[PDB]
């Protein structure tokens, strides 16, 4: 298992892609 | 990705491939579908045996003739990587085609690296392991266990359990590594070895050495189950010629022939035991003798010969035995005298060379032995010792090396020398008798390999010059080309050192190898590089007596003591063991940050398959032209050889012998694109080798580069670690050194 | 040509600033920042020496950090003789640990650098935090070599186990092991190993971290914290503070048992609650919506008004129109006040002065 990842050619693999979450915010309240 | 060929469908194992990648791949279906020979010459930083997988297996599982494919390395190491990465192609194929089609790769060594007896894998020595397998593998045990069960005699398990199962049925289809394949064996009680071997006319794709297939001692019995158009690739062949030589080499010291008189006189006392008790034996292999048998058609398949024929299985005599060592007594005499004979040309006090024809007339002159005799004393010999009941053969081990001498020495006459020398280390108190037979020409180990196969690809990273390979070795190629890496920024910085920091030239020429200067100039620019150099330094030296040398001047002058503040040391020694183990210590010590430096010998273990890539290595440093021992008998002889046929110049054969071996170091360095390292060679006679670099290096050596100081090199090197260190643009590779599937296509339309 | 270069470098400065979107981030940061203090770190390569420029803009950075972090806390260590030693606790006071990086210019660094005892020391430090809080560790390494005196990559697992995030600020060139823990503790990430080029890039480089970190999508942590806004009180005659116990004018009472406290944002001293006021969240709001970025018009098309919408500005006739238009509300506005809105303000005029 070990030597299998290292014995790839790492380069020739998919780019890392970013896994980060968005927010969208909603906007409303009461009066004071 | 899977992409299309003119009309070969290959399926490539990553999303994304090189411009030299499809570049290579193209020019190898070229010259399958054309027929003959070529030489190609890939970068190491670029996927080359993943490219040569993708390609030839897709052209053997295609094309209706389903041609089989054979992958030569130069070392076991190599074997393993090449196993590892088709399993992982097989395993992106089985997961596109939706099936695991019909396909059986596996790798071939001795019975050292894949016996499982818990009695017999504890030896130290290849020839007992080989001796005890035979043993309980020749058949002698099984006979008289059947007749008598009451005998004492052991068998083993693992090829016992194979008769159980039919050959087909060893293994599952598929791939099978050597971890693996030691793995499934151990859960079932099978020997690898044998299970292997009895595979390889089912196997698709056949991995093993060089030495099984150039060597004839035992490349006979597996080329005998090839077939004949199997594809043939040889990676890493830089340095085939050595293989090639020392094949039909051999060495003879005063020790050994002391050694062969007492096992002649065994034998002759073991004659006369069972001539006594059981003469039915020797009249029985007389009988076949005077018909005209020889050890194939009489030893069994299960069985092998005592002695490995020596020789190329066409220069074999097919004719009967000539009578005279017909029988066991009458051989014997006649090995006998022939040791006598060997011995009493020992007492030589000058270096004489002579051809084996002059060798075989003096030896018809003091003694009365003809030279058809002398070509079957190995074939005699193993009819022998099988008929006499030899379970222990320490006493005999010693005469394999006389009958091999003698098959060698009366076979061949062209192209081998006889070298005598009274002093075989010339530093000694006593002088030490040695005989050499030394194989110059390196075309005739070769030979049968490029009639009996049709289509050779000859591939390495720094295989250059194309054009001497041919002139040395009488094959032709349809085609010669290196390709030339397209890398976006500069990935490694080649250099080249002539003078230290005091501007004074460096070179590690031997005779003044202890000088106070050059010693300390060295180990000036090793302490001031290992401040640099992150996490891995490789340091490769002419010699290991060099190495020893150097390395215990630095010692006493303090060098060392600083070195060792900032990385740990680690030294190849001549126990291959222990260097495995220093291997295994540098590469932890370079993964987990504490920095380590490794001094090896460019001529040495580690530089003939050991990787580098990313952190265990990130600057090689080159200490002098790993040039030959020129007052070598051996070598002069060799270079007299080839100036007279191949009308090659000494000094241009010596070059590129010390280059080849200097640009082999460099290219273990670099896997992929995104590594980087500084490569340095460090001495004043590199300055004018740059044309004889390979073309992937000497492009990327600058002219401003061709002569450096020690102070300029450190800055330099300081400024190209700073600039490695950015992040890399992706546009910047988007296109122009890394293919995606659109960019291959779009590739494929214009070049149409 | 040589303000077109400009224009078209700018262009390509803009290229990166294209792709921005609402990423969320953890505003509750507990930052623990290293420093290497070894024999490698007296070069020459930063003058006057590493050491030096290093504390410099360490003491710049505790200023910006706080500046926009108000509710974050920070923690010091440094390395020393193999060791890691601490000089200042997680608080939430910048005046403490600017002072004692202060003490630390003085004595000269010496001995090797050790990642383990340095990651072990963050790694206790940063065990007595809420579970909402952000963990984070910045080191500053200068050295090429590392003498730990147990396995790093247990060390790296046992951090990633605990959701630490790491980043790497170095000298010279990449470690593999700084590399493998820059990239296995954020979630394979290659981008937060940094590795600096000049002076000039280092102060980029300090400023970028002063942000809060984008979480990641599979790491959730969601919950309600209790805060507390006290109300000022002005008083005539000094009392005992409960937090120093000294003699102070006047602090603010906390509204849950109306202890006093003299400065904020601080933990309150015998509830333990924590006391904010409302300005303090007003410092991070414009992560959460940030202003969209301005395209610039082409000169082809005609333009609004000969000068800026907000400086009033006349924008210069001369090739490249030199106006950028808000996408929101359509408003051109000069080159100078995109600059402005961008790092000083965080929001449109035009989008505010347009009627719904
Ligand atoms: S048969 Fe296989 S396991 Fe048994 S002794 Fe021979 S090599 Fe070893
Ligand atoms: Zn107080
Ligand atoms: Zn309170
Ligand atoms: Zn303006
Ligand atoms: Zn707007």
């Amino acid at each position: 298992n070990d030597e299998r990842n290292e014995l790839k050619i790492d380069d020739l693999n998919e780019s890392y892609k970013t896994n980060y979450a968005i927010i969208h915010l909603k906007r409303n309240a009461h009066e004071k | 990705m899977k992409f299309y060929i003119d009309d070969l469908p290959v399926l490539f194992p990553y999303p994304k491939i090189y411009p030299e990648q499809y570049n290579y791949m193209c020019d190898i279906k070229k010259t399958l579908d054309v027929g003959g020979n070529s030489i190609l010459e890939m970068p190491s930083g670029t996927g080359k045996t993943v490219s040569l997988l993708s390609l030839t297996i897709a052209y053997q599982m295609h094309y209706p003739e389903h041609r089989k494919i054979i992958y030569c390395s130069r070392t076991m190491s190599e074997i393993e990587k090449a196993l590892v990465e088709l399993e992982n192609l097989m395993d992106y194929r089985t997961k596109e085609l939706g099936y695991q089609e019909d396909f059986r790769g596996l790798g071939l060594t001795s019975r050292k690296n894949l016996c499982l007896h818990p009695e017999v894998s504890k030896e130290r020595k290849g020839t007992v392991v080989d001796e005890k397998c035979r043993r309980m593998t020749n058949g002698q045990a099984k006979r008289k266990l059947e007749e008598d069960p009451e005998a004492n005699v052991e068998l083993c398990e693992y090829h016992e359990n194979l008769y159980n199962i039919e050959v087909e049925d060893y293994l599952p289809k598929g791939v099978f590594s050597f971890e693996k394949l030691l793995k499934y064996c151990e859960e079932k009680t099978l020997c690898p070895y044998f299970i292997v071997r009895r595979m390889i006319s089912l196997c698709n794709i056949i991995i093993y050495s060089y030495h099984y297939l150039l060597d004839p001692k035992i490349a006979e019995r597996v080329s005998n189950e090839v077939s004949k158009d199997s594809i043939v690739i040889f990676d890493e062949a830089h340095n085939i010629d050595n293989v090639c030589i020392e094949s039909l080499s051999l060495d003879l010291t005063t020790d050994a022939l002391r050694r062969a008189t007492r096992g002649a006189n065994a034998l002759d006392e073991r004659i006369s035991e069972v001539r006594k008790v059981d003469s039915q034996k020797l009249q029985d292999e007389y009988e076949k003798l005077v018909q005209g048998l020889h050890s194939a058609d009489i030893l069994t398949d299960q069985e092998e010969p005592f002695v490995e024929t020596p020789v190329l299985p066409q220069d074999l005599l097919t004719e009967a035995i000539p009578g005279n060592i017909r029988r066991a007594e009458h051989f014997v005499s006649f090995l006998k005298r022939l040791i006598e004979y060997l011995k009493t040309r020992m007492k030589v006090l000058h270096v004489i060379s002579e051809t084996p024809k002059s060798f075989l007339q003096h030896l018809k002159q003091l003694t009365f032995i003809e030279r058809k005799p002398l070509r079957f004393c190995s074939e005699r010999l193993s009819l022998l010792v099988r008929t006499l009941e030899v379970t222990e053969v320490e006493d005999f081990t010693a005469l394999k090396d006389i009958a091999t001498f003698a098959t060698l020495i009366s076979t061949y006459e062209e192209g081998f020398l006889l070298i005598i020398e009274p002093y075989e280390i010339e530093n000694a108190a006593v002088p030490n008798p040695i005989m050499r037979f030394t194989c110059l020409d390196a075309s005739i180990a070769i030979k049968p390999v490029f009639e009996r196969f049709s289509s050779v690809i000859i591939t390495s990273g720094t295989i250059s010059p194309l054009d001497m390979y041919p002139r040395m070795l009488n094959f032709k190629t349809v085609l010669q080309k290196s390709y030339a890496m397209t890398l976006a920024k500069k990935s490694f910085l080649p250099m080249i050192i002539t003078k230290g920091s005091d501007q004074v030239a460096i070179s590690s020429r031997f005779e003044i190898r202890n000088d106070p200067s050059i010693v300390r100039n060295y180990g000036s620019m090793l302490v001031e590089f290992a401040k640099i150099t992150p996490d891995g330094m490789v340091v490769f030296f002419p010699s290991y007596l060099y190495m020893e040398s150097i390395v215990s001047m630095w010692q006493t002058m303090g060098i060392l003591d600083e070195v060792w503040k900032h990385k740990l040391i680690l030294v190849e020694t001549p126990d291959a063991q222990e260097t495995s183990l220093a291997l295994e210590t540098y590469r932890k010590a370079c993964s987990n940050g504490r920095g380590a430096i490794l001094l090896s010998v460019a001529r040495g273990k580690v530089s003939e398959g050991i990787d580098f890539d990313h952190q265990y290595g990130r600057t090689v440093l080159m200490i002098g032209i790993p040039f030959q021992y020129t007052e070598s008998r051996i070598l002069k002889a060799r270079l007299e050889f080839m100036r007279e046929n191949y009308r090659i110049r000494e000094n241009d054969f010596l070059s590129f012998d010390a280059m080849r071996h200097a640009a082999q170091c460099l290219g273990r360095v670099l896997r992929g694109k995104d590594d980087y390292g500084v490569m340095v060679l460090a001495d004043r006679r590199f300055s004018r080798k740059r044309s004889q670099l390979p073309k992937w290096i000497a492009q990327g050596l600058s002219d401003a580069d061709l002569n450096l100081s020690t102070d300029m090199a450190i800055s330099n090197t300081k400024q190209f670690l700073r600039t490695m260190a950015q992040p890399t643009d992706p546009k910047d590779q988007e296109g122009v050194s890394v293919w995606s599937y659109e960019d291959l296509i779009k590739h494929q339309n214009s070049r149409k | 040509a040589s303000l077109v270069a400009s224009i078209v470098e700018a262009r390509k400065k803009r290229t990166a600033k294209k792709n921005i979107t609402p990423y969320q981030r953890g505003i509750i940061r507990s930052l623990i920042l290293t420093l290497d203090c070894s024999e490698a770190m007296l070069e020459k390569d930063l003058r006057p020496n590493r050491h030096a420029m290093i504390i410099q803009y360490a003491i710049d950075f505790v200023h910006e950090f706080f500046d926009q972090n108000p509710i974050s806390q920070m923690g010091i260590i440094i390395m020393r003789n193999g060791l890691a030693q601490l000089v200042s606790q997680v608080s939430g006071n910048p005046q403490d640990h600017i002072d004692a990086l202060k003490s630390i210019r003085k004595q000269e660094p010496k001995g090797n650098p050790s990642l383990q005892n340095a990651l072990e020391m963050a790694r206790g430090l940063l065990l007595p935090v809420p579970a909402h809080c952000t963990r984070e560790v910045l080191i500053v390494f200068g050295s090429l070599s590392t003498t730990d005196p147990g396995d790093i990559h247990q060390t790296i697992d046992s951090l990633v186990s605990e959701k630490i995030r790491v980043k790497v600020l170095g000298l010279s060139a990449q470690v593999a092991i700084c590399k493998e823990l820059c990239k296995a503790t954020n979630y394979g990430d290659e981008s937060f190993y940094k590795i600096l080029l000049d002076e000039t890039h280092l102060k980029e480089l300090f400023n970028e971290a002063v942000t809060p970190l984008p979480v990641n999508k599979i790491n959730k942590g969601f919950t309600l914290v209790k805060m507390g806004f006290p109300t000022r009180i002005f008083e005539d005659t000094p009392t005992f503070c409960s937090c120093h116990s000294k003699l102070v004018y006047g602090g603010y009472f906390c509204p849950n048992c109306h202890s006093k406290v003299c400065s904020l944002p601080t933990v309150c001293p015998c509830c333990d609650l924590m006391l904010i006021l409302s300005t303090h969240l007003a410092r991070s709001y414009h992560h959460l919506m940030p202003l969209k970025t301005f395209a610039e018009v082409p000169t082809t098309e005609k333009f609004r008004s000969e000068d800026c919408f907000s400086c009033q500005s006349r924008f210069p006739i001369l090739l490249t129109s030199s106006r950028y238009r808000c996408e929101d509300c359509k408003q051109e506005f000069c080159v100078d006040c995109d600059v402005f809105i961008h790092e000083i303000l965080h929001n449109c005029p035009g989008c505010e002065s347009k009627p719904v």
